[PDB]
């Protein structure tokens, strides 16, 4: 009926607790918001199911 | 069905020991991967 | 293809110019790993 | 002083399987509760190791060293005391000498001219309540020399009511010579002991030479002992570290 | 405030009724720890750089530097070095690290040939007498020594090797001078046609050109942050503190975390222990040999519950996966990445299974689910 | 964006330290070509 | 066409000229004249 809800913090996965990595990750634009948005969509769909 | 986390209160002091070394749930959590709980508890599914 | 997989080793061993060439590879590979995982999860979610 | 005491004394090579040995801690990092994968020069599980046994008058052959070596001794009274490594062994090239003499270990790399039978000896219980190693009959010249080290006796001894086993691994990679070791008592007559253990790293040496062939050194005087040679190969192993962080089992990924 | 963070995350000035994820909170470090070994004597770079006479490149000489403090800024600030090029570190950072061994390799070559000392290169030096490994970590330091080292009719002590049956392995040293049988004929005796004495000398008079002149090379080589260290930069160590979030540095292994005494039993040759993700998770302190657990400083997801801007500016905050015995420690006695505190004032705090919800009052009446939190809990706006 | 698509051509014409930078491009583009194929195949498999 | 232009003028030793590149270190780059890491411009030098 459902599967586990997961959310992945893109900055903490990619750049774990470095600011000078986070300042490079910003140069890739929307991709971390797309990833959070997609996983939030899946997570809400599990309660809907 | 043996679950592998359900999001319930993994309150950091569990991830402060040899327990944290033997399980992957603390490694997932520390790398920004978090499981979240379902809206309906298994109580509410059992009631419905 | 970075000099180390651990982010803090790059940032301790290299200065602000040569470090950003190495950190960008880790960003590229890790961002490709998340977009892979989220593609697998979106396709899986359609089966569920 | 060195005298050419007769032939190689027949063909001593015996053979046996390496049941559960020649795995070692692959790097200087702690791990626990993990099945970890590592690729390097390892002794294969159940590999066909060569075996040599003392029976009187003995000789130790010249052996290859291709991609490094596993060496072990089953022993009482420390009959094996070192090794020579090189590609010529006759001063056309440098060569590496390791010895555990009665004062201490010595490590030395020089343009050595060895004697045809490099050996050592003891005079036994000669009134001083001691066993003096009065014979260093190993080499005859050492013209040019480029590294030397000395420290102490390597004698991890109660009274031998169970026989010793000493385990070593030798590698020669990117100009470093790498030595690993482990020791335990054992209680088998001749078979290599079935059971899991892994070697710790002991020394790393900046020698920077071609090693093609290797040898082992007998200490002379009733000493009964035997030694085994395996050859490492480039392989992948999976190691189970327990919660104490010791390699408690392994799988050879190509067995 | 949390509402402003949701507006910023949605990139909108109006927010609809719902629950929104926001930036993960994380307790920031309160002080810096440095722990290098307690070693005091300076490293003998004088013996390496002010040697009276260097080796020939066929017979390059290796010195081992240990148990000492290496102020690499002294070396790197010296304009004496025409080249000072580093391959797995940056020369600024050399003072912030400790190394398990340092090997200095000393030899003379032709200034135009210094280009071949770089790792993975090819040509007669890099092929036949001094090869760095492809993964080389260290610094190649090179300078012209013509005025000290050349002589008026010339200096001729400096052999290189012109032949070899094969390439050498990295950091190999070949002292053999046995005649190179280049032809099909065998060639015992000192020379023959198409059979060569394999070493031949550079010609160096002080008049010969830049690039053809004699250059002294030192190559420093070392390995980093997987083994017990013995050579160190001049960084002062500090009092080790535990059970607080801190910026640590052990032997150059910089990071951020909470330190604690472990029940882990590192073997004598180990200095770091690692987790599943290759991250270091325990360390042996180089001045009191106990093994310390490293844990990341406490963090979690923040999610903001809003009835929507058209209804109200009041919001409630879910610290997801957190027992709220910990959120009252995230008062401003230490810093956090989200600078807003506000809801941390308390009064209306409620532990859910999903984590702790702050700014919403708990009520015993059940209702239809309006905004879903998790684990049976929902929230809504009412009198 | 490599200088050639023939893998042995790269490994002949360039010496190793920059040949590996050319090989890194063919590895990246071919791995992206497989991640594309497998994504299409997974989405197709869901239709089938 | 450029929005504002500034010429910065000074004399140094010829071996110190390398320190005028952006992100460098050494006595001139450290305590004398530092360029920013995002410097847009040209560094021009001649033996005098
Ligand atoms: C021991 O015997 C060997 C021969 O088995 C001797 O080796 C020869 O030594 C002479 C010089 O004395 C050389 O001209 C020969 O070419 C050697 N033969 C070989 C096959 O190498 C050796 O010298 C003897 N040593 C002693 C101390 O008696
Ligand atoms: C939140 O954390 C506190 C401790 O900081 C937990 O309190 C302990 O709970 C156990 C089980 O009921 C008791 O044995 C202890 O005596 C309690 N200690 C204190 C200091 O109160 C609390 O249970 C945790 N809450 C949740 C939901 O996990
Ligand atoms: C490469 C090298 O060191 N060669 C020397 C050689 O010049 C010298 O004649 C000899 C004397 O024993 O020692 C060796
Ligand atoms: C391989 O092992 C067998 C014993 O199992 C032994 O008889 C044989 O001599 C070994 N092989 C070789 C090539 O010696
Ligand atoms: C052991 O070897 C070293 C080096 O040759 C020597 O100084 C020492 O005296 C030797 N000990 C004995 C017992 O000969
Ligand atoms: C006993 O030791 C002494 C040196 O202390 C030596 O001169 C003597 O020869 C030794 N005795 C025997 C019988 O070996
Ligand atoms: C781990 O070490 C402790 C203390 O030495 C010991 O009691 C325990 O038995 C060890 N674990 C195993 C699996 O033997
Ligand atoms: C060489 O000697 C001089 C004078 O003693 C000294 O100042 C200098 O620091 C030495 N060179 C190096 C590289 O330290
Ligand atoms: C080592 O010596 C052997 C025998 O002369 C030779 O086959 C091999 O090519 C040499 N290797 C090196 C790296 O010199
Ligand atoms: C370093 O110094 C402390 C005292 O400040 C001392 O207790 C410790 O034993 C020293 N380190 C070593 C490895 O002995
Ligand atoms: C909220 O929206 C309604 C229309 O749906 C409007 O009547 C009302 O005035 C709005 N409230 C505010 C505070 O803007
Ligand atoms: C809810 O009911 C419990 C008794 O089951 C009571 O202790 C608690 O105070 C009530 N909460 C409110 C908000 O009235």
């Amino acid at each position: 009926v459902s599967m586990t809800k997961t959310s992945v913090d893109c900055t903490m996965y990619i750049c774990g607790d470095s600011t000078e990595c986070s300042n490079l990750l910003l140069q890739y634009g929307s991709f971390c918001t797309q990833l959070n948005r997609a996983l939030t969509g899946i997570a809400v769909e599990q309660d809907k199911n | 069905v043996t679950l592998a986390d359900a999001g319930f209160i993994k309150q950091y002091g569990d991830c402060l020991g040899d327990i944290a070394a033997r399980d992957l749930i603390c490694a997932q959590k520390f790398n920004g991967l978090t499981v979240l709980p379902p809206l309906l508890t298994d109580e509410m599914i059992a009631q419905y | 293809g970075a000099i180390s997989s651990v982010l803090n080793d790059i940032l301790s061993r290299l200065d602000k110019v040569e470090a950003e060439v190495q950190i960008d590879r880790l960003i590229t590979g890790r961002l490709q790993s998340l977009q892979t995982y989220v593609t697998q999860q979106l396709i899986r979610a359609a089966e569920i | 002083q060195c005298v050419n005491f007769t032939t190689r004394t027949q063909l001593p090579p015996a053979y046996t399987n390496s049941f559960t040995r020649g795995v070692y801690y692959p790097d200087k990092v702690f791990r626990s509760s993990v099945l970890h994968s590592t690729q390097d020069l390892f002794l294969p599980f159940f590999s066909n190791v060569t075996w040599f046994h003392a029976i009187k008058r003995f000789a130790n052959p010249v052996l290859p060293f291709n991609d490094g070596v596993y060496f072990a001794s089953t022993e009482k009274s420390n009959i094996i005391r070192g090794w020579i490594f090189g590609t010529t062994l006759d001063s056309k090239t440098q060569s590496l000498l390791i010895v555990n003499n009665a004062t201490n270990v010595v490590i030395k790399v020089c343009e050595f001219q060895f004697c045809n039978d490099p050996f050592l000896g003891v005079y036994y219980h000669k009134n001083n309540k001691s066993w003096m190693e009065s014979e260093f009959r190993v080499y005859s010249s050492a013209n040019n020399c480029t590294f030397e080290y000395v420290s102490q006796p390597f004698l991890m001894d109660k009274q031998g009511n169970f026989k010793n086993l000493r385990e070593f691994v030798f590698k020669n990679i990117d100009g470093y010579f790498k030595i690993y070791s482990k020791h335990t008592p054992i209680n088998l007559v001749r078979g290599l002991p079935q059971g899991f253990s892994a070697l710790e790293p002991l020394v790393d040496l900046p020698i920077g030479i071609n090693i093609t062939r290797f040898q082992t050194l007998h200490r002379s005087y009733a000493g009964a002992a035997a030694y085994y040679v395996g050859y490492l190969q480039p392989r992948t192993f999976l190691l189970k570290y327990n919660e104490n962080g010791t390699i408690t089992d392994a799988v050879d990924c190509a067995l | 405030d949390p509402l402003s963070e949701t507006k910023c995350t949605l990139k909108s000035f109006t927010v609809e009724k719902g629950i929104y994820q926001t930036s993960n909170f994380r307790v920031q470090p309160t002080e810096s720890i440095v722990r290098f070994p307690n070693i005091t004597n300076l490293c003998p770079f004088g013996e390496v750089f002010n040697a009276t006479r260097f080796a020939s490149v066929y017979a390059w000489n290796r010195k081992r530097i240990s148990n000492c403090v290496a102020d690499y800024s002294v070396l790197y600030n010296s304009a004496s070095f025409s080249t000072f090029k580093c391959y797995g570190v940056s020369p600024t950072k050399l003072n912030d690290l400790c190394f398990t061994n340092v090997y200095a390799d000393s030899f003379v070559i032709r200034g135009d040939e210094v280009r071949q000392i770089a790792p993975g290169q090819t040509g007669n030096i890099a092929d036949y007498n001094y090869k760095l490994p492809d993964d080389f970590t260290g610094c190649v330091i090179a300078w012209n020594s013509n005025n000290l080292d050349s002589k008026v009719g010339g200096n001729y002590n400096y052999l290189y090797r012109l032949f070899r049956k094969s390439n050498l392995k990295p950091f190999e040293r070949d002292i053999s001078t046995e005649i190179y049988q280049a032809g099909s004929t065998p060639c015992n005796g000192v020379k023959g046609f198409n059979c060569y004495f394999p070493l031949q000398s550079y010609g160096f008079q002080p008049t010969y050109g830049v690039g053809y002149q004699p250059y002294r090379v030192v190559v420093l080589s070392f390995e980093l942050l997987h083994a017990p260290a013995t050579v160190c930069g001049p960084k002062k160590s500090t009092n080790l503190v535990k059970n607080k979030c801190v910026n640590f540095n052990f032997n150059g292994l910089t990071g951020t975390g909470v330190l604690t005494e472990s029940n882990k039993k590192f073997l004598p040759f180990q200095q770091f222990g690692r987790d599943i993700a290759d991250t270091t998770d325990a360390v042996r302190d180089p001045q009191t040999l106990e093994i310390l657990d490293i844990t990341p400083c406490s963090f979690g997801g923040v999610s903001v519950i809003t009835p929507g801007t058209n209804t109200s500016n009041q919001v409630a905050v879910l610290y997801q996966g957190v027992n709220c015995t910990e959120v009252p420690v995230a008062i401003h006695a230490d810093q956090l990445t989200p600078t807003w505190r506000v809801y941390s004032t308390g009064s209306n705090v409620f532990q859910t299974r999903a984590g702790c919800l702050i700014g919403a009052e708990h009520v015993n009446n059940s209702y239809e689910c309006d905004i879903p939190i998790g684990a049976g809990i929902c929230a809504s706006y009412q009198t």
